[PDB]
Order: C-alpha cells, then structure tokens, then sequence
C-alpha cells in the first residue's frame, strides 16, 4: 500500500501484476512476457526517481510511517542470526510493544532491544501500535543490565510513536521507569549503538537510545513531539502539521548538523521498503563499523567518553 | 521566594546566573520563539525556568533549586539542564545534599530535540 | 490529562495524577505540606547525611 | 480481649472496672476505693502467675496472636523517635501490610521495616491482616538499598502471617520478589538486626529477616508453615494443630538451641501486651546491645561473617 504521492508508481505496478496471469491464465495465453516486463520495469524505475526526488519533511514523516516497512523484527531477521527473544519484566507483564533478545552479529554475540509495530491490523493491536507500557521499559532495563554484566555490546533499534498515554501506563510509574532507564544506560560498561529506524521520538523513545553512537535513516523522524501534537498546541490546529514538521527539524540531515546523530544510513531508492534486504545490509555494515572503532576504547574510557558526549548536549 | 523560604538567610549564593537562552532553532511559531523568550524573561525577571542557589540548612551546607512555572510552562530548556548540571557539580565538589523542586508542563518544544 | 482523555476516550479515575493518588499507587513517598517542608527536608537530610538532629 | 485460658484474670478485671464508677457514680457514692483496689490488684497479680506459668507451645501460638498486642507501629512509637514513613515501591503500589521508614535510635539514625496487622477490624482489613503483596517486598528491598547506600544500620521487625495467597499476589512475581529480597539483603555493607516480635514465619517473613543477628520474644512463633497448615497436610485434620506445634519446634527456646536465633528478649508477665512500655524498653536495650558489638567489625568483615553464619544453616 504505497502512499498518496507514490500513485504514478502504483498504477504502473497495477499493470505489472496481471503479467503473471497472462502468462498462463486461459485460452493458451502465453505472451512474450519478458519484453513487456522489461519495458514496464524500466518505466517504473525511471518514475520512482521522478517521485522520490521532490519529497520534504512533511513527506519524510509520511514515509517514516509507510504501512509497509521493516520493523525491528525485520532488521533482526535480515541482519542477525541465532536470535533468542527474552520476554518478561519480572514484575507485572512482558510487553508486546517492545521486543528484546540476545543474538549473534557475524559470530559476535549482541543484545537487541527495539519496538515492533506489528505488520497488519491484528499484530498492530496485539502490540499496541508499538506503544510501550512502562513494564516494557523495565524489561529493557533488565536486559541492558544483563548485557552489561557479561561484557556484551548492545545494539538498539528505536521505532516507537511514544510511551502509551493510558490509565494503565500512567498508574505504573511511567515517568519513574523512564527516568530509571535514562539513569542506568548512562553507566553501563559496554558500548551502546542506537539507530532511529522508522518513526521514533517523544521522549519514551529515548529510554533505549542513550549510547555512544546514534544513527538514523534518511526518512526517519526523531521529534520531541509528533508534528500533529505540536500543531495542535501551537498552531491551534491539526492540518498545519507540515509547518510544524518544517519548523521543528525532525528530518535526519537537519538533525545531523545539530551534532545530535553520528551518521545517516542511506536507503534504497523509493524507501527502504522497496529493498528491505539492501537496507538490512546497509544497517549491518553501519552497525559493524560503529562497533569496530568503539571496541578500541577501554570500559573506563568508554564511559568517560559517553558522559562527555552527553554534556555536549544543548548549545549551552 | 521558595529558595529563600527553605535556605537560611544571608547564606544564599546563586549559581549559573550567566547562562541565558541562546536560541539557534529560530523557531517560527504563531509567535517567534525569541519573542516568547524575551517576553517571559522580562515578565518573570528570570533568565529561564530554573534558578539555583547554593546555601545552608540549619547550619548544614546544601544546594537547592526550583522551577518558575510562569516561564513558558517552566519548560526544561538548554539553560535549565545546564544549571542543573552546574548545581550537581557544585554538590559533588563540595560534599552536601542537593535538593530541587519540580514545576513544569513539559520540555521546551521550541528547542525541539535539544 | 487531555491527551489521555482523547486517547482512552473515557472518564479518567477521580484524583487522577494527584499526589493523594500517586501515593496510593506507590510512585510517591510522602505528602508534605509546605509549612513543614523546610523542617521535613532538614530532619531527613540531617538523618541521611548522618548529622545531628536540627534544633527547632 | 484476653484469651480463653486468661479467664480467671478476666473476671477479676471485670470487678475492677466498676471501681471507677463507684467512686463518683451516684447517691453520694465515694467508697474507700484504695483498699479494694489494692486487694483486687494483689489478687490479679498473684493469679496471672497462676495462669502464665503452665502455658506451652500451642498456647504460645495463641499468645503470639493475642488480639491486643504491640505491632511494629507500637514498638516504633515506644522505642523510636523522629520516625519518617516512606511509602511506595516505585512500581505499582505501596502496601499497607508492610510499613517502613527512617527514624532515630538514641540519636543514631536507623531504618525500620516490619509489618502492621492493624489494631481493630477496620485497620486489619485495610492492612490485609499483615499479609504483604509482593510490591511490599519490592518496597522493602528499595528501602534496604537506600539504607545500605548511606552507611546506615537496619533494624527490622517481623510480624506476618505470611505472603498473601491471592490472585494479585501470585500474578506479580511473588516468588520472584521474595527471591530478589533474599538475594540483596545478603550483600548489604551495613549491619542488620531482625526480631521476631509477634507471629511470623511462612517464608515470606524471611524476606526481611536475613541479617547478622536474630532475636525473638518468649511468646513468638517462627514456623516454616502455620500449625494449622501442617495439621491439614500431615495430620489430615485441623483440630490437631497443637500436636503440629509441639512437633515442629516453633517456640523460641526450642529454636534457640537450634543455633537459629541469637537471643530471646524476656517479656513482661502475662504477655508483653500487659506492659507494652516494658517490652519496648527491653527491645530497645536488646537492639542497642546488638548494634554495639556489631559496629566494631568492618564492612568487609561484616559481610564475611554474615555469609559464614548463613552457611552454618542446616546440620549439613
Ligand atoms: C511533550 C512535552 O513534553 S510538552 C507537551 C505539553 N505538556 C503536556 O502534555 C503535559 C501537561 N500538559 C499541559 O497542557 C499542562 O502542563 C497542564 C496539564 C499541567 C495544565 O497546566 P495549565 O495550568 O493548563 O498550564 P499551561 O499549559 O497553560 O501552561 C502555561 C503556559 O506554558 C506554556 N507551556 C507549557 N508547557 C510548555 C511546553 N512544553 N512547551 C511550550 N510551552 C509550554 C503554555 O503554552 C502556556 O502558555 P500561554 O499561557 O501563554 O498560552
């Protein structure tokens, strides 16, 4: 299901599908499929550049929410192996809006923590649209401590609309849990790398994003507040979300100059959704490179550097 | 007034008084973020939401602070965190409990991810 | 409370996000009225720092 | 409300009450109150020894459950000052079946953790008969960590029927919380003293009772299982509880020989309930003496001694 501005790409795709049927549909129909396929694929490839060259911040947000995209499960599958999912906070529940586990990266063992919006409606409602109740963040703290204890690096993916705004979420110390998370992660003796795949932000995202390095795709928005919220509070409306997106600076290159993120991982054309494997390979390369130049530093120097980088936050 | 109320008299020492907003996001809202910054600064008489004042409690050294909610909802601006760090550093260098009071409506949106 | 009201599209519990409610729900230690505050901080800190008790 | 075997004591008390009325009731009645008061008090004092000399383990259990007795609140009031009650686990609730706080003992600051059955029916149901849901034990862990951090000794009172056997208690990791409690308390760098005031046991009691010293009143039962439970499972009945109490060895002197508890604090005659102030003074003296000979040892030697004492557990 392509977005509104990806229409010319769609109709060309719509002609492309029935090519399979015409191959063996009925009445002996087996036409010269290869010629038409090649011409239509050429046109489609040419047109996507005609479509994805002129997208800006409001679009970037739409693309960051494309309802066909790799979630943390997808990146785990397409760049990680021997994945073991640990579920359980030890207190009140395991949460489906966060998925964590311990896996191997090119032999090396790692910890993977991140969100999972679910693909279709069913897995979206079963995972609460990637909105974690605090018990999830307590689980994430528990896993992060486990990873710290056994001299293990931590790889974290961040793809959350935000911490759930609900009765159950507020009752259980949402603020307290996120505060603790932000406290412990800033003392681990192991390197930390955190991407911004997909749509993330709204503070709750930061619960698992305080690390040595930070990386973001080219169509991923990292906003202290969703554009619609900023629009409602400030613009006194919702339709004016694109203006809020333009003003805030939620796009990766805008953030990059702000010394906030350490690298942008380029996407396959038309969005990572068109070539999830290519995006997974790019992410794996970026993660490995980040880990490499990180392992040289010792644990004490690692923590000191982490603290120093934090203090660089804010123009002050 | 809060800091005076808690701390003893004559031992008050403000911290991070030279830190002032230095907006770079030039946030263009219905108003200009500089407009609200200046308006709040003049209306409340304080540079930012947070004030820090080293002092003493019943003869015991201590560091306190508080939020002036009137300042744009007392949002945690860059200066807010910088003064917080300054106070915590003062407490660390000189062994003395550090105290604070919370009053805010959320982080300073106009500064976005900062 | 407005955000939660629109999200859950329901009636929030009475005393929502109230200190008299967040001490009921474990997130809040002790409810102190402002007049005691300075003594309450002074006594607690003089205890924790292990200093002699303050003189009224 | 005295127990069944304290009847002769009662009726003598029942005659004693209306002495106040006869002093100024009506018809100019002001009799020679002092003579009758002295004689009846003499008889009552003589009779209690005639009553509390011949009580054994099944009784001890009844006395340990006398519905007129000092709970942890009472001992705090009558032996501690500048008491500050911290309530809150930080996760899901503060529990009324446990009361903790930070107070001063003869100038010295301490931490007090223990249970509170509530006096009457209302405060009994509001505190769940001193039965703590796990969140209570998480709170107790939190307080114990706080006390450890600031070089502060811990005084703990133990008066619980047991961890609550309920849906809500089991759902929230009861076993997990108690396991963690039993893990952390065995690593604190501060001395720990734990009494057995009132009725305690059933494992959940041990959640706050793993310390350098252990002390118990003369009418306090510390059983891995209530006598009634042991009776039901083993004796195949409930009426045979006294036999279970006799067999198990739940009485303090029986436990004392077992190298399980380090001292018994003698009670005022007729039970501590008759002279709560005397019991509070005795407890305060015992606590201070325990702390004294404990502070001599350094933190490392303290923890080593604690570990060694634990290993002495069990004849093996
Ligand atoms: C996502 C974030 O962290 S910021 C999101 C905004 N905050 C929240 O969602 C949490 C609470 N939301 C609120 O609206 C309030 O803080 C409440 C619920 C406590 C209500 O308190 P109120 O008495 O209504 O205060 P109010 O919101 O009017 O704050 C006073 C002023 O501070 C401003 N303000 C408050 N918080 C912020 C903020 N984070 N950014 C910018 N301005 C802010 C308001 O715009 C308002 O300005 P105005 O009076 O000139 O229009």
């Amino acid at each position: 299901n392509f977005l509104d501005f990806e229409q010319p790409i769609a109709e060309l795709e719509a002609k492309i599908d029935s090519l399979t049927a015409v191959s063996r549909q009925d009445e002996k129909l087996d036409i010269n499929i290869d010629e038409e396929v090649h011409r239509l694929r050429e046109k489609s490839v040419e047109l996507t550049r005609k479509i994805f060259a002129d997208l800006g911040a409001w679009q970037i947000a739409q693309l960051a929410r494309h309802p066909q995209r790799p979630y943390t499960l997808d990146y785990v599958r397409l760049a990680f192996d021997e994945f073991d999912e640990l579920a359980g906070d030890r207190a009140y529940a395991d949460d489906k809006a966060i998925v964590g586990g311990i896996a191997r990266l090119d032999g090396r063992p790692v910890m993977i923590i991140g969100h999972q919006k679910g693909r279709e409606t069913k897995e979206k409602i079963r995972r609460n649209f990637g909105m974690p109740a605090p018990e999830g963040y307590r689980k994430a703290l528990r896993l992060m401590q486990m990873a710290e204890r056994f001299k293990m690096p931590i790889i974290t993916f961040i793809d959350t609309p935000g911490a759930y705004p609900g009765v159950g979420a507020e009752e259980r110390g949402q603020s307290e849990a996120i505060a603790r998370n932000l406290r412990e992660m800033s003392r681990l003796g192991v390197p930390v790398v955190c991407t911004v795949i997909g749509e993330g932000g709204s503070g709750g995202a930061l619960a698992i994003g305080v690390g040595d390095k930070v990386n973001m795709l080219q169509y991923s928005t990292y906003s202290v507040i969703s554009p619609e919220g900023c629009a409602s509070i400030l613009w006194k409306s919702a339709d004016k979300a694109p203006l809020a997106a333009e003003a805030m600076g939620i796009i990766a290159p805008r953030l990059k100059e702000l010394k906030l993120i350490d690298s942008i991982i380029p996407e396959p054309l038309g969005g990572a959704h068109r070539n999830p494997e290519a995006m997974a390979a790019s992410l794996k390369a970026q993660l490995l490179a980040d880990l490499a130049d990180l392992d040289v530093l010792s644990t004490e120097d690692l923590k000191n550097r982490r603290y120093q980088r934090l203090m660089s936050y804010g123009y002050a | 007034n809060r800091l005076h109320s808690l701390l003893d008299e004559g031992s008050l020492v403000e911290l991070g008084s030279e830190l002032e907003p230095k907006d770079v996001l030039k946030f263009r809202d219905s108003k200009k973020y500089k407009d609200r910054l200046a308006s709040a600064q003049k209306e409340t008489g304080e540079k930012d939401a947070l004030v820090v004042m080293k002092g003493t409690l019943y003869g015991m050294p201590v560091v306190a602070a508080a939020f002036e909610f009137a300042f744009m909802g007392g949002s945690m601006g860059s200066v807010v965190g910088a003064r917080f760090v300054r106070a915590v550093e003062q407490a660390l260098e000189d062994n003395c409990p550090l105290i604070c009071f919370s009053a805010s409506g959320g982080a300073r949106m106009q500064e976005a991810l900062m | 409370p407005r955000v939660i009201e629109q999200t859950v599209r329901e009636k929030l519990p009475p005393g929502f996000q109230r200190s008299e409610f967040l001490i009921e729900k474990g997130a809040i230690d002790m409810i102190v009225r402002r007049p005691e505050m300075r003594l309450k901080l002074a006594s607690i800190l003089a205890k924790l720092m292990n200093l002699p008790a303050p003189n009224p």
